[PDB]
């Protein structure tokens, strides 16, 4: 089961504090072992 | 030699025995996943 | 030339074991849906045996269990184990070339068996 | 209970149309094919029609074969000499799982 959470904020990471919500729980039968970002330029 | 698919061309006035009986195999099957597959009641209080 | 000839025939005792065989040529017995007919003398042909490409086999009520259809794996001929004879398999064996389920296209010439002491 | 059932003998004389009927229930012969095959004496049996009413591999001609409901049909415009033989109708009794052979015809010219 993959396990997404998540917290958007407005706003070196911020000193104070912040609990993250539960969004999804994925039932899905995969390995996950490396992960990669995307962008969105130009 | 000789071309494998042969041709059922069903007729309306054959018998019970030759005429078009519609099949659906349904296969349930589990392995080491996450089974998502579940099919399927009132309130009261005090 | 298209041809099947078939051995194995003579007399034998009740209760006996014969091996009787069909020999394809032009054709391909581990193929073709061979089978075994037989007609007893002044009688009509009685479906025996029927052997599908893929091994499977069909026998008659009168001819069930005792029997045995068998498809050489390169010699290409065919064999018939009788067991377990009575007076009702006096007979002339024939093989014969079946397309699907349809009809019967190649009759070998025949091969007689007699039960008798 | 499923053998079809054919007429002990049929007799015509040259020129005359022959007819045979071969009629059995329709657990094997109203749902599958008949085919018709031909045995002159001493020899092997010879297909003559197959599938309902072909003609294979170029038979002598006027031999026709027909299916009506639960019955099957043979006919040879006159009769000749050299068609003398035994004939059977055969179709695969699914209900027996079993190929199903007619009693058989004397065919003789009168
Ligand atoms: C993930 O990898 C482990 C170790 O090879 C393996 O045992 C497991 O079956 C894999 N999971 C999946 C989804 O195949």
């Amino acid at each position: 089961y993959f396990k997404i959470y998540s917290k958007h904020t407005p706003i070196d990471l911020p000193q104070g504090f912040s609990a993250l919500e539960p969004l999804v729980d994925l039932p899905i039968g995969i390995n996950i072992t490396r992960f990669q970002t995307l962008l969105a330029l130009h | 030699c000789y071309f494998p698919l042969r041709s059922y061309s069903f007729r309306p006035t054959y018998g019970v025995g030759h005429q078009p009986y519609r099949v659906v195999v349904l296969s349930f099957e589990l392995l080491h996943a996450p089974a998502t597959v579940c099919g399927p009641t009132n309130l009261v209080k005090n | 030339e298209v041809q099947l000839v078939e051995s194995g025939g003579g007399l034998v005792q009740p209760g006996g074991s014969l091996r009787l065989s069909c020999e394809a040529s032009e054709i391909i017995v581990n193929r073709n849906y061979m089978n075994w007919v037989r007609q007893a003398p002044g009688k009509g042909l009685e479906w025996v045996s029927i052997i599908y490409p893929g091994g499977s086999t069909f026998y008659a009520d009168s001819v069930k269990g005792r029997f045995t259809i068998s498809r050489d794996n390169s010699k290409n001929t065919m064999y018939l184990q009788m067991n377990s004879l009575r007076a009702e398999d006096t007979a002339v064996y024939y093989c014969a070339r079946s397309y699907g389920d349809f009809y019967v296209d190649f009759w070998g010439q025949g091969t007689l068996v007699t039960v008798s002491s | 209970q499923s053998v079809l059932t054919q007429p002990p003998s049929v007799s015509a004389a040259p020129g005359q149309k022959v007819t045979i009927s071969c009629s059995g229930s329709s657990s094997n012969i109203g749902n599958n094919y008949v085919s018709w095959y031909q045995q002159l004496p001493g020899t092997a049996p010879k297909l003559l029609i197959y599938d309902n009413n072909k003609r294979p591999s170029g038979i002598p001609d006027r031999f026709s074969g027909s299916k009506s409901g639960t019955s099957a049909t043979l006919g040879i415009t006159g009769l000749q000499t050299g068609d003398e033989a035994d004939y059977y109708c055969g179709t695969w009794d699914s209900s027996l799982s079993a190929w199903v052979f007619g009693g058989g015809t004397k065919l003789t010219v009168l």
